[PDB]
Formats: C-alpha cells, structure tokens, sequence
RNA sequence: GGUUCGUGGUAGGAGAGCGUUCUAAGGGCGGUGAAGUCAGACCGGAAGGACUGGUGGAGCGCUUAGAAGUGAGAAUGCC
RNA sequence: GCGGAAAAAGCGGAGCCGUAGCGAAAGCGAGUCUGAAUAGGGCGCAUAAGUAACAGGUCGUAGACCCGAAACCAGGUGAUC
RNA sequence: GAAAGUUAUAAAUGAAGCGGUCUGGAAAGGCCCGCCAAAGACGGUAACAGCCCGGUAGUUGAAAUGGCUUUCCCUCCAGAGUGGAUCCUGAGUACGGCGGAACACGUGAAAUUCCGUCGGAAUCCGGGAGGACCAUCUCCCAAGGCUAAAUACUCCCUAGUGACCGAUAGUGAACCAGUACCGUGAGGGAAAGGUGAAAAGCACCCCGGAAGGGGAGUGAAACAGUUCCUGAAACCGUGUGCCU
C-alpha cells in the first residue's frame, strides 16, 4: 500500500508482511480478546458489610416466646432496616487471559481488518522540532484524518507524544505497546515505517 | 516459684486417661527452699534438684 | 466495539431461581418442598448413604505404594520414524525434538506400531519386541 | 480450596484405563469355615464398581 | 414455504424472551423543557412499550455488546 | 516472577494434563495379571484426541438461598432489689 | 560532627473569545465565525466553558525546621605459608527410662524437636545425622551469641483510582453521634440532608389577642415563604354525571 510523508506527498509504497496484515480476519477471536482486555481493566473494588460485618447486631431483640411479635435474631438480620447485606458485592479480579496464540491471532486480525477498511496509514518520518500542538493538528489535516486516530512511533520522537498530548481523538503510543483494544477504540491507524518494522518483527 | 539458677517452673500438658480422654495438668518442678549466695550474701531461695546435683552452695 | 458479536452459543443467560412462578423456578427454587434437601447449606456429604455402610467400607483396602517405584517415559516405535535414516537416537536428542519433554527415572522404548528408517537408538530400557524390531530394521540398541 | 480425595477409597478402588474403578471383595477375611471353595474362588477376584455405586461416590475420587 | 400429528397441568427438566442499575462504543434527545410524577378510549402473544396533555425544572434515551446489590403480596418479616 | 501505565506484548517450560496399559509389588509392556499352563478368564490394545481459555448446568469446601431456637463456652459487669 | 546536593513542609508565574446572532430569568446551550494547546485535569460561574474565575501543562521558589544521598571529618583495624610433640574445640550437657507436648505423623516399627522428673556419656584414636536398630559409606561438628533484604499489617499522612453507595443506601454516625435515649453497671444505642442564581427572606393595607390568612410587592417560579427541589400511595375531605 502507499506510503506519504508528514506534508501529506506520496513518497512511494510500502509492503506490509501478508503474515501479520495479510490474513483473514477472525472477528469471533478479536471480540472474545477485547471482551477479556475491558474485563481486565476493571479495579473491581466493591464491598458491602454481611450481617456480620454491620456494627451491633450481638443480642437478641426480644425473647423467642410470649410477646407476640415475629422471632428475631439480631437488630442486623437482613430484613432489618440498617441490618447486613446478604449476598452483593464482593472485592474480586475480573482478568483472564486468553491463550498467548488466540492474543496473537487478534491482534493480527485486527491489524488485517484496518488495511481491508483501508483505515492505516503508513507515515516515512513523523517527527517535530518542537512540542507544537498546532503543528500536529495541521499534520492531521494534511494526512486527512478527522476522527479519532491511533498513532504507533518507534524513534523515541519525545515530542510527538506531548505534540498529541491535549487532541481528545488522538492517542500515540510506542508499537511495543500495540494492543487490540487500543486498536479497536480508535477509527484511523496512523503508523511510521520504522514501526511497521517492530510490529513485524514481533508478529 | 521459679529455680532461681535454672529457671525451672510449672508447665501445662495433658493427662491422658486409657481411651485417650486428655485434659490439662502442670509439671512443677523439683524445687527445694535452700540457702546459698548468688548474691554475695545468703538467701533462702527456690533451687530445683537438678541444680543442686553437682556442685552448688548450701 | 458498537457491533461486538460473541461467538454464537459461547455464552448464555444465567438462570435466576426464587424470581415468580412464571419462570418455572419460583417459590421452592427447584428443591421441591421439605427436608434435608430443600434447607440452606442441606444435603448429605458425598458418599453418605443414610447409615447404611457407605460402599467404600464394605470392601477391604489392597496393597502397598513401593518407596522406589521406577516409571519410565515411553517412546513407541511409531515416532522414531519422524528421525532421518541412519541417526543416532539419544535421550538428549527425543527431548529436544520435544517427542518426551519430562524424562521420569528414564527413557523405555515399545513396540506399538513398526519403523521403518535404520537407527541407532540408545535408552535406559526396551521391550523385547522392541530390541527386534530395531535390529529388524538394521540398527543397534545400547543400554545407558 | 482443592477438592480432596475420598483417601479410604484411595486406599480401596483403582482407576482403570476406560476410566472405571476396580475394587476387591467384601467378604473375604475370616469365616472361611462358612464359605465355600467355588465362593472363596470367586471372591478372591476383583470387581468393578457398579454404575449405581459409581455415581454416588466418582466426586470422591476424582484426582 | 407446505403436509401430518400435536398444544390441561403441581414437583420438576428444557427453551426463548421482557424489564431494572451500571460500563464501553456508536448515534441521538433535551430550558422551544430531561428524569420523575399525574391522566388517557394507543401498540405488542406475555413480561411490557409508545404517543399526547398537565405537573416538574435538569438531565436522559436509543443500538450493539458487557457486568450485576436485577424484578415481592405473603416470612406473627424490618422501618 | 521480570518488564511495564493497577496496561499490551515480550520473556519465563519449573510444573500440569494428554500421548499405554496391566500388576499389591518386583516388574513386564500392546499387552499384562492370575495360573504349572503355549489354557481360560479380568482389565487394556486393536475401534488416537487431547489441551488451554471463556460461558451454562450441577457438586465439594466455605454461613453457601433467607429468617428463627432452647442451649454451650470464654472474658467482663452486678448484693443501691 | 561539618559542608554540598536533593526531597518535604508555604508559594510564584502561567496561552487563547467581554466574537456575532437565537431562545431564555440567566448562556457555558443552538446556529455562524475565530483562537490557544507541553495547558481539552477538576471545580466554580444565574442551564452544558480549553479561551469568564480558581486553576491546569510547562517553568520558577524557601528565611526556618525535618528527612534522605554523597563527600569530608572523626573513629577503628594485622593476614598468608609450613608442621601435627603436646594442648583446646560449649557437662549435669548430649543421650536414656518414665510422663506429656510439638512434628501433616493420634505411640505407632516412630526417627526428628521441646517440657517435667529421675538416671546420665564421649570429649579427636572424638562426636551427630541419613525416619526403629546394627554395620558400611556419605554429609555434617550440637549443648554460646548477633545479623539487613525479599514477608505481614495500617490508627495515620500525601497524591490518586473505582462497569463501589447516593440519605431505609453508604460508616452506627452526610446533620454538633457514640450524641439523644435506655440500663445500678458492664453495656446497648437511634432518628434527623435539599428555599432561591441571589435574601431579592414578603414595605405597606386588611381580618385576627396571636396563630393563620387575603391583597400588595420580590422573584423565572411563592401551588419556591426559614425546613421551604420533586411530591407517589394509603388515609381524610368538598363538589357533582349515573345508580340506590
Ligand atoms: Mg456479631
Ligand atoms: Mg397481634
Ligand atoms: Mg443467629
Ligand atoms: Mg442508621
Ligand atoms: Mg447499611
Ligand atoms: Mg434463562
Ligand atoms: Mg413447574
Ligand atoms: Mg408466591
Ligand atoms: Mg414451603
Ligand atoms: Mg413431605
Ligand atoms: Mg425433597
Ligand atoms: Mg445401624
Ligand atoms: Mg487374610
Ligand atoms: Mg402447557
Ligand atoms: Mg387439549
Ligand atoms: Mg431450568
Ligand atoms: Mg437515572
Ligand atoms: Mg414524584
Ligand atoms: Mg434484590
Ligand atoms: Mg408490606
Ligand atoms: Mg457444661
Ligand atoms: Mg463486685
Ligand atoms: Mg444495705
Ligand atoms: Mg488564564
Ligand atoms: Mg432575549
Ligand atoms: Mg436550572
Ligand atoms: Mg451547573
Ligand atoms: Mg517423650
Ligand atoms: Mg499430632
Ligand atoms: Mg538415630
Ligand atoms: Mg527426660
Ligand atoms: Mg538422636
Ligand atoms: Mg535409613
Ligand atoms: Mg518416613
Ligand atoms: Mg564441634
Ligand atoms: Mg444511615
Ligand atoms: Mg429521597
Ligand atoms: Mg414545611
């Protein structure tokens, strides 16, 4: 597919890997392992206090026998007003990992998925003098984006993260730290040649 | 109640009958109220046996 | 990640007891009604039978386990073919490949199946059949 | 936690290769004055477990 | 798409769904009036869902997925 | 566990399950055990599919669907009745 | 003991719209134009604000005290080889019997470790262990002491996070709560949040002793009137279309 500079001019094409932005995607796979990756963002830290964790709640209200009113156990019993909850929340990890082949196999799909849509753009350089967000927000105008992108660089490029820093669409990350929900969140993929190659080189 | 030169004292365990019922028990120690100087000066103090065997004050 | 379709028939609805009669599983919640069974925390343990002596204490107890019990890896014939003719076949060499990736108190070699590539095997046991079978081919069985 | 094995029935059944489990005789200590030589044959012999006995207790032994 | 035989039902098994709170992502509504609330002769096979008008005065749907403190008429239930 | 954003990968093969069973065991092995047996019979093989993860059902350990005793034990508080 | 550095405990500076117009009580909202961005965090502001305010990114800052890290001061200090005459190498100790306990191990064939009691070694030609025990071999040298880190927990402090609660929930406690109240005492132990953007919290008149009303006025609204957002149901009334 073709490969265009900052400016925006072509500045001939590029051959992606058929291994890893070639093969047939696998949709039911790519939904399964974005399923797990939200599940594993979740802190999961929820609680509530059982009838025995609820302060008070040791005697018994009135005797068994004789009063007239229903037996009660403790002022904590569930069906009490301020008494303990019975089931509800508990502090738990919602994370699973699928196999390391099925991870794999999603995030080339997923990869597959965005050159079909024609959604990745291969970047030559992608660099700033500079951390200008002016800059970078004219960069985007000249590549055409216009929609939430996800930017994957190699060369440390300091300033390419702070220049994309304050855009709300735009996230940049390395290409060590390409993930599919990371993919699968933003619409567009921009990513420079020399990230190409360390996405290749994994993959 | 302590051996003043070990420091021998009462200890819980169990009794055990045939059938195996336990229930708690102390072993006190072998001590005897004798005269000796740990301190330069003499004093009546708890001593077990064992102490005394060998060599000792009195 | 507005168009998320899960595998079909990878997930289902979990049933919800104890929620109207409409659902099948109102009132009772499915326990039918009364005694050991229907109670919270109720039922039996696993193998009780009601006091009649439990099946595993009718019948006596058998045996020993032998402190020094030896348990080989086994490698059938069958997969001494994936080797090139005339090669020397060690225990390093069948881990490496991957064909017993645990090597337990040795490496025996059995007879299941046949060979056909002439080899020179060497492990820490073979079957009769074994040994013959080897030799049949052409090839010379060692004893680490 | 672990499940734990059943280790009375550890020490009794063993699991065969289709997966059944294979036990031994009751009646074979003592009183052999009022069994028979063809009753002693047999109950010398092993037994499988039935499938009535073997879904009660196959939790116990799992592992 | 037809044909044939079926479709009372407690315990109970099986299936398909409705609705509630929250999350994500798309796409919306809302001071020209959100939610709630009140009324009605509307719609769907049911759970249920709209529309219009009053009150209300600022937030709330919808689609697809996900997760549950997810549905009450009875407990001499608790307030 | 290292690495890292309470990331994602990558690294990490120790271990686990499966690929062979039979026998109390020594052991032998597509057989093996019993047996004097080349017999018969038991369990196996001839009739390979497993494993990892997630979801449903059910079970086990946990209060384990919720409410309810009379009681038991431990440390205290009471002879202003 | 100094000195230097650095962190903490106050702070400082900090870009860009009073843009036009629509609705409105009010504009941060709609429509139409701009602009800043290492700053589009969060909050506030008369409805929803990167450009109105406090701020935020970035860049600066400490007289004083405390922490930390370096360097200096100060303080302290013998370590290799060769023989084996002799000497030393933890005693009521190890171990054993009896009685207990700890060992996953219930006295068992019961090693190992500890306690009470009684008995009681060897001591380099020595001693212990390898799950009764003996022999061989192997590995170790008890009966003296010290020792950071990797581990546990959080009354606290700082900065944050949540497919956690949202006033019968969440802490018992959003509110002067371990209060009120109950109990001789130990102890038990509540209920109870919302005027409005702003008090502009209703001058004045009228009935009434007052309370409370009705006007008038404020306000977007007073059927928002000092407990005052919404205001369901039970329950209590007035009126009346049809029936009795
Ligand atoms: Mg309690
Ligand atoms: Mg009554
Ligand atoms: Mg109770
Ligand atoms: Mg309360
Ligand atoms: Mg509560
Ligand atoms: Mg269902
Ligand atoms: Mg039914
Ligand atoms: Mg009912
Ligand atoms: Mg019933
Ligand atoms: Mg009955
Ligand atoms: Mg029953
Ligand atoms: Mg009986
Ligand atoms: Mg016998
Ligand atoms: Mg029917
Ligand atoms: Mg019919
Ligand atoms: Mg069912
Ligand atoms: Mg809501
Ligand atoms: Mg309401
Ligand atoms: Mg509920
Ligand atoms: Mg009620
Ligand atoms: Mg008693
Ligand atoms: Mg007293
Ligand atoms: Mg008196
Ligand atoms: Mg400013
Ligand atoms: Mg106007
Ligand atoms: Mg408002
Ligand atoms: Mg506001
Ligand atoms: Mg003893
Ligand atoms: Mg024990
Ligand atoms: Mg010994
Ligand atoms: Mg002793
Ligand atoms: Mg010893
Ligand atoms: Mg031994
Ligand atoms: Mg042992
Ligand atoms: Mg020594
Ligand atoms: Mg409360
Ligand atoms: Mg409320
Ligand atoms: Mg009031």
């Amino acid at each position: 597919l073709s490969l265009l500079k900052q400016d925006g001019t072509n500045a001939g094409e590029i051959t992606l890997n058929d291994t890893v932005f070639g093969i047939e995607p696998n949709e039911k796979v790519v939904v399964d392992v974005i399923l797990s990756q939200r599940a594993s963002l979740r802190q999961g830290t929820h609680k509530v206090k059982n009838r025995s964790e609820v302060r008070g709640g040791g005697r018994k209200p009135w005797r068994q026998k004789g009063t007239g009113r229903a037996r009660q156990g403790s002022i904590r019993s569930p069906q009490w007003r301020g008494g303990g909850v019975v089931f509800g929340p508990t502090p738990r990890s919602y994370a699973y990992k699928l196999p390391k082949k099925v991870r794999r196999l999603a995030i080339k799909s997923i990869l597959s998925s965005k050159v079909n849509e024609e959604k990745l753009v291969v970047l030559e350089g992608l660099t700033f003098d500079a951390p200008k967000t002016k800059e970078f927000a004219a960069f985007l105008k000249n590549i055409s984006v216009d929609t939430k992108a996800l930017i994957v660089v190699a060369g440390e490029s300091e300033n390419v993260e702070l220049s994309a820093r304050n855009l709300q669409g735009i996230t940049v990350i390395p290409a060590e730290s390409i993930s599919v929900l990371e993919v699968a969140k933003h619409d567009k993929l921009i990513i420079t040649k020399a990230a190409v190659e360390k996405v290749e080189e994994v993959l | 109640k302590e051996c003043v030169i070990t420091g021998r004292k009462s200890r819980s365990g169990n009794k055990r009958s045939h059938a195996m019922n336990s229930s708690k028990r102390t072993w006190k120690a072998n001590l005897q109220k004798v005269r000796i100087l740990v301190n330069g000066k003499p004093k009546k103090v708890w001593v077990s046996a064992r102490a005394l065997k060998s060599g000792k004050v009195e | 990640l507005h168009e998320l379709k899960p595998s079909e028939g990878s997930r289902k609805e979990r049933n919800r007891v104890g929620r109207g009669t409409g659902s099948g599983n109102g009132k009772t919640s499915g326990r039918g009604h009364k005694g050991q069974k229907a109670r919270s925390g109720g039922g039996v343990r696993l193998g009780f039978e009601g006091g009649q002596l439990p099946l595993f204490r009718r019948i006596p107890k058998r045996g020993f386990t032998n402190i020094n019990r030896k348990e080989f890896a086994i490698v059938n014939l069958d997969v001494l073919n994936r080797f090139e003719d005339g090669t020397e076949v060690t225990p390093e060499l069948l881990v490496e490949t991957g064909i017993i990736r645990n090597e337990k108190s040795g490496i025996k070699i059995l007879s299941n199946g046949n060979i056909e590539k002439k080899l020179t095997v060497k492990a820490n046991k073979f079957s009769a059949a074994a040994k013959e079978a080897i030799e049949a081919a052409g090839g010379k069985t060692e004893v680490i | 936690p672990k499940m734990k094995t059943h280790r009375g029935s550890a020490k009794r059944f063993k699991r065969t290769g289709s997966g059944k489990l294979k036990r031994r005789h009751g009646f074979t200590s003592h009183m052999f004055a009022n069994k028979s030589q063809k009753q002693k044959r047999k109950l010398r012999k092993s037994a499988m477990v039935s499938a009535g006995d073997f879904k009660r207790i196959r939790q116990m032994v799992a592992k």
